[PDB]
RNA sequence: UAGCGGCGAGCGAACGGGGAGGAGCCCAGAGCCUGAAUCAGUGUGUGUGUUAGUGGAAGCGUCUGGAAAGGCGCGCGAUACAGGGUGACAGCCCCGUACACAAAAAUGCACAUGCUGUGAGCUCGAUGAGUAGGGCGGGACACGUGGUAUCCUGUCUGAAUAUGGGGGGACCAUCCUCCAAGGCUAAAUACUCCUGACUGACCGAUAGUGAACCAGUACCGUGAGGGAAAGGCGAAAAGAACCCCGGCGAGGGGAGUGAAAAAGAACCUGAAACCGUGUACGUACAAGCAGUGGGAGCAUGCUUAGGCGUGUGACUGCGUACCUUUUGUAUAAUGGGUCAGCGACUUAUAUUCUGUAGCAAGGUUAACCGAAUAGGGGAGCCGAAGGGAAACCGAGUCUUAACU
């Protein structure tokens, strides 16, 4: 039995063709040269779920730094003084608390400087 | 025993051959295998060698900034090759006869289970006619059926060959495949006799 | 059952290793032969007995004996398949018939492999030290 | 088709009853002057053949 | 397997057995008696078969639709529900199909049998000379001159002639077996250019023949020879009368046919590469596999009186393609212009091992008879016992003078 594959390959091709559906020129509508950009797509996306966990930290972290700084404690002490007082809150939420609560936030700092 | 619809007799058939426990992988090789046996597998495609061609070389090894070819007839070419050209070849596989008997024992058990297995007094159309065979299954209340009979009327036979669903099998002649594929089975009182001395 | 509800039994069918499918199927690409080589070449492969030039075992070993003709024309018989023919008479032509040894085969031997019951006479055939021990103590007078 | 048997191989091999192979030994044709007692002693008796050359055998000779 | 074999690669019997199919005779010649068995013709007899053929059953109404064979509801023929066609899928509309009948004429068969023409059966005689064998040189036998029988012979020789000879695998002798040196013989067996019929777990236009089409054509070659590409409007041509622009053009736009004309002949479906037109956002101080995580704005949708999705992506952390081959490749090592199609672990038989099913000290058939995937047919094979080079012995046996 002769099995012709023209309706098989076309949908493997739509479906990764799909996946590009964006990138600069023969990406975008070459499937040879889309391939790549997929697998490259995806090896790129599997590395940086693990960077946004660290980028992010950073940021967090230089909120802090730079908001202790303005009330007169670097971020070293600071979140050793946190510690030293046994507080559990973490960077996510002391840069979000630095931002907008600034009334509170000095709270922490004041907190940190008993210790 | 067997019970009838018309007599309500005690036909004492044996036990090993009517209630037996129904073994599956048997009953399948075996039915998978007469499938088999029915495919005459004539086909076959050319081999390089067997298309019509040279075996020139279409141009020369090197200097031409080609892909080194050596025949038209090769298979990565169009228009012939077929690397692997099928012959025409014999699908029948061999089953034991130890095998055989004992899938008809499994399966001819199993249609007493699940009471598909009509079994009979004499059955015999009257004249070699098709009206009078499909009006009295509707008495006897079948569509799709294996009318197996010890003694194979013409008559009968004659008036079951325009009929679909049904069909009209010698004792000596029933096969694996038959028996499942069919609603039910309506064995004679003789054919059951003969079946039951065949299979043993 | 009907003719789709059947099924064959688990461990019966291992569908079949199927190469250059892929990275996925595992094998595919050199499908499971490596990279270059004799080996990994279409006809590729030494012939049997090669050791790679070195002499072969079946050549390096001196050949003995010589096959004898007397030993082809010889059975061996089992005491458990004595009493299969005629009673209890067993000389050759006898035996022959019931299908124990083959056809072309003068000389005969019977040999003690157990279990006698009837009282055979075993006429015009060689037998055993241990069978004549057994074929007397059944009942049955050799010879 | 049938396999063939490597007649050579047919000729200095004999199957045992486990399922291994006697052979007869090498060094005892001919310049045995100069060989010891012990070794034309010990070579004069047939040998089962190793495990490592077992396979090479098998194959030679598939019926036995 | 036995053998053959630089005893390597490899090659590979016969006897005996089971089957299919069976059938035997003429000459190297003389008696009585002779057409009577036999065939080889001219034929004669039906039975035919074949190359033309004939009949050949029984359905209607509604619903959807361009169209009914469809759905829905009630009928009826069936020794005919093989199959093809018909405006969509038809047992009953058509052609067929099963079944019963056919040949004026030519022929291919199987039996009567008039017969130019041939010899019965039967005593006897005969039994194939440059032959068998031998030397030399080759070849054929599974058998490579080997210890090499057997047959065929180029060459040189040479019996007995059935108290004779041949053969029985160097050779010899006894036994057994046949009768060379002359002929003719059906069936089982091999094949398919060709003619039918029928069947495909065969292909469906880059497949299948090289060739679905005016293909062994176009074209290429001095020639032998090589050798393409190219299928489908629609149910029906109803193939677009007639106007409008244009060159009494190409090409279009209306009108008209049709169910449909992005079915209008460059004609079913109409993908991708590739090339456009218009809408939204971004884009002219900004460096790199062009993505990826973060992310403002702007543009669009939904329901709510607040949030999401989608497109876009200013700015910004990280980020040197894929394949191959390699100790190692962003590598300036290999391969790929892109897309679509095709393109590579198969098939047969033997063999060992794993799983699985049957039956079990048994298992199991091969060819074949089979109207046949049954059931016969166990010829065989393999196993249940091995040791020995082998005779031989055998739960032992080999080794050895013998084994603690
Ligand atoms: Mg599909
Ligand atoms: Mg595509
Ligand atoms: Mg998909
Ligand atoms: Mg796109
Ligand atoms: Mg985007
Ligand atoms: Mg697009
Ligand atoms: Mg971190
Ligand atoms: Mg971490
Ligand atoms: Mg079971
Ligand atoms: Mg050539
Ligand atoms: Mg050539
Ligand atoms: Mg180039
Ligand atoms: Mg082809
Ligand atoms: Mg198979
Ligand atoms: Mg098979
Ligand atoms: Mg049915
Ligand atoms: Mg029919
Ligand atoms: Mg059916
Ligand atoms: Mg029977
Ligand atoms: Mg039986
Ligand atoms: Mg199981
Ligand atoms: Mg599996
Ligand atoms: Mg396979
Ligand atoms: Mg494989
Ligand atoms: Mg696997
Ligand atoms: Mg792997
Ligand atoms: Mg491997
Ligand atoms: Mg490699
Ligand atoms: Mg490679
Ligand atoms: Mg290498
Ligand atoms: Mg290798
Ligand atoms: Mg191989
Ligand atoms: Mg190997
Ligand atoms: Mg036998
Ligand atoms: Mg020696
Ligand atoms: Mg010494
Ligand atoms: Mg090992
Ligand atoms: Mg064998
Ligand atoms: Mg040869
Ligand atoms: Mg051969
Ligand atoms: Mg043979
Ligand atoms: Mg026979
Ligand atoms: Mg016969
Ligand atoms: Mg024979
Ligand atoms: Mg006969
Ligand atoms: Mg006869
Ligand atoms: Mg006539
Ligand atoms: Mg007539
Ligand atoms: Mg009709
Ligand atoms: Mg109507
Ligand atoms: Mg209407
Ligand atoms: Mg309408
Ligand atoms: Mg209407
Ligand atoms: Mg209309
Ligand atoms: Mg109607
Ligand atoms: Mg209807
Ligand atoms: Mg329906
Ligand atoms: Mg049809
Ligand atoms: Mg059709
Ligand atoms: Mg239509
Ligand atoms: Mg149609
Ligand atoms: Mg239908
Ligand atoms: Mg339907
Ligand atoms: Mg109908
Ligand atoms: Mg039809
Ligand atoms: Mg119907
Ligand atoms: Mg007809
Ligand atoms: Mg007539
Ligand atoms: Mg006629
Ligand atoms: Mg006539
Ligand atoms: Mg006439
Ligand atoms: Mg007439
Ligand atoms: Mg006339
Ligand atoms: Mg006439
Ligand atoms: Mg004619
Ligand atoms: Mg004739
Ligand atoms: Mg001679
Ligand atoms: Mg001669
Ligand atoms: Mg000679
Ligand atoms: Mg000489
Ligand atoms: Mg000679
Ligand atoms: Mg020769
Ligand atoms: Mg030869
Ligand atoms: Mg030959
Ligand atoms: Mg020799
Ligand atoms: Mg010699
Ligand atoms: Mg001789
Ligand atoms: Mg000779
Ligand atoms: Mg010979
Ligand atoms: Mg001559
Ligand atoms: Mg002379
Ligand atoms: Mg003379
Ligand atoms: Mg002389
Ligand atoms: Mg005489
Ligand atoms: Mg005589
Ligand atoms: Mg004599
Ligand atoms: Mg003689
Ligand atoms: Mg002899
Ligand atoms: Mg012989
Ligand atoms: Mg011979
Ligand atoms: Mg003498
Ligand atoms: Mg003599
Ligand atoms: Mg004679
Ligand atoms: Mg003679
Ligand atoms: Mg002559
Ligand atoms: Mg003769
Ligand atoms: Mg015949
Ligand atoms: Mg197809
Ligand atoms: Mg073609
Ligand atoms: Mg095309
Ligand atoms: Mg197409
Ligand atoms: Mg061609
Ligand atoms: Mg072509
Ligand atoms: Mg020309
Ligand atoms: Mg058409
Ligand atoms: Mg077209
Ligand atoms: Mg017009
Ligand atoms: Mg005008
Ligand atoms: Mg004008
Ligand atoms: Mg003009
Ligand atoms: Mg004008
Ligand atoms: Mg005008
Ligand atoms: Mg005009
Ligand atoms: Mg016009
Ligand atoms: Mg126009
Ligand atoms: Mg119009
Ligand atoms: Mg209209
Ligand atoms: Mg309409
Ligand atoms: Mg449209
Ligand atoms: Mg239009
Ligand atoms: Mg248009
Ligand atoms: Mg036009
Ligand atoms: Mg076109
Ligand atoms: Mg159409
Ligand atoms: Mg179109
Ligand atoms: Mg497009
Ligand atoms: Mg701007
Ligand atoms: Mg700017
Ligand atoms: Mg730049
Ligand atoms: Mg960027
Ligand atoms: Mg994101
Ligand atoms: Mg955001
Ligand atoms: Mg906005
Ligand atoms: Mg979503
Ligand atoms: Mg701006
Ligand atoms: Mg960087
Ligand atoms: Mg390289
Ligand atoms: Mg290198
Ligand atoms: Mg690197
Ligand atoms: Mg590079
Ligand atoms: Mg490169
Ligand atoms: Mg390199
Ligand atoms: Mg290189
Ligand atoms: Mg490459
Ligand atoms: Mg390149
Ligand atoms: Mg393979
Ligand atoms: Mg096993
Ligand atoms: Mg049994
Ligand atoms: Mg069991
Ligand atoms: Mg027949
Ligand atoms: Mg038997
Ligand atoms: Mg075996
Ligand atoms: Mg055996
Ligand atoms: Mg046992
Ligand atoms: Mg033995
Ligand atoms: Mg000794």
């Amino acid at each position: 039995a002769r099995v012709k594959r023209g309706v098989i390959a076309r949908a493997r091709h739509k479906k990764i063709l799909k996946q590009a559906k964006g990138y600069y020129g023969a990406r975008s509508r070459v499937y040879r040269v889309a391939f790549q950009a997929v697998i490259k797509a995806g090896q790129y996306a599997y590395r940086d779920r693990r960077q946004r966990k660290r980028q992010f930290r950073q940021l967090w972290i230089a909120r802090i730094n730079a908001a202790a700084r303005q009330n007169g404690i670097s971020y070293s002490k600071f979140i050793n003084g946190l510690k030293k007082a046994s507080v559990e809150i973490d960077r996510k939420i002391l840069a979000d608390i630095a931002v907008f609560d600034k009334v509170a936030f000095t709270a922490l700092v004041e907190k940190a400087k008993a210790a | 025993e067997l019970v009838l619809k018309d007599a309500q007799s005690a036909l004492t058939v044996s036990e090993t051959t009517f209630g037996r426990d129904f073994n599956e992988a048997l009953v399948h090789q075996v039915v998978v295998a007469y499938a088999a046996g029915a495919r005459q597998g004539t086909r076959a495609q050319k081999t390089r060698a067997e298309v019509t061609g040279s075996g020139k070389k279409p141009w020369r090894q090197k200097g031409t900034g080609r892909a080194r070819s050596g025949s038209i007839k090769s298979p990565i070419w169009r228009s012939g090759g077929v690397t692997f050209a099928a012959r025409p070849q014999d699908h029948s596989q061999k089953v034991n006869k130890k095998m055989y008997r004992g899938a008809l024992k499994s399966i001819l058990s199993e249609l007493v289970r699940q009471d598909r297995l009509i079994v009979v007094e004499k059955f015999s159309v009257e004249a070699p006619k098709t009206k009078l065979l499909a009006q009295k299954l509707k008495d006897m209340a079948l569509e799709d059926v294996l009318i197996i009979t010890g003694e194979l009327d013409e008559n009968l036979f004659l008036a079951a060959r325009n009929l679909h669903k049904v069909d009209v099998r010698d004792a000596t002649g029933i096969d694996p495949v038959s028996l499942i594929a069919f609603d039910k089975v309506v064995m004679t009182a003789d054919a059951v006799k003969q079946v039951e001395e065949m299979l043993a | 059952m009907r003719l789709n509800t059947l099924s064959p039994a688990e461990g019966s069918k291992k569908a079949g290793k199927r190469l250059g499918r892929g990275i996925g199927s595992g094998l595919g690409k050199t499908g499971g032969r490596g990279h270059k080589g004799q080996k990994s070449r279409s006809g590729g492969g030494v012939r049997r007995g090669f050791e790679g030039g070195q002499m072969p075992l079946y050549r390096r070993l001196p050949k003995f004996g010589f096959t004898s003709r007397k030993a082809a024309i010889t059975a061996e018989i089992r005491l458990s398949d004595l009493a299969k023919v005629e009673g209890g008479v067993v000389d050759l032509n006898t035996l022959k018939a019931a299908n124990i040894i083959g056809i072309q085969i003068e000389f005969a031997k019977v040999i003690l492999a157990g279990e006698v019951t009837t009282p055979v006479t075993v006429r015009g055939l060689r037998v055993t030290k241990g069978a004549r021990a057994a074929i007397e103590a059944a009942g049955g007078k050799i010879e | 088709p049938k396999i063939k048997t490597v007649r050579g191989a047919a000729k200095r091999f004999k199957k045992t009853g486990k399922g291994g192979f006697k052979h007869k030994h090498a060094n005892l044709r001919h310049i045995l002057t100069k060989k010891a007692t012990k070794r034309k002693r010990h070579l004069r008796p047939k040998a089962m053949v190793s495990k490592g050359d077992l396979g090479l055998v098998i194959a030679c000779l598939p019926y036995a």
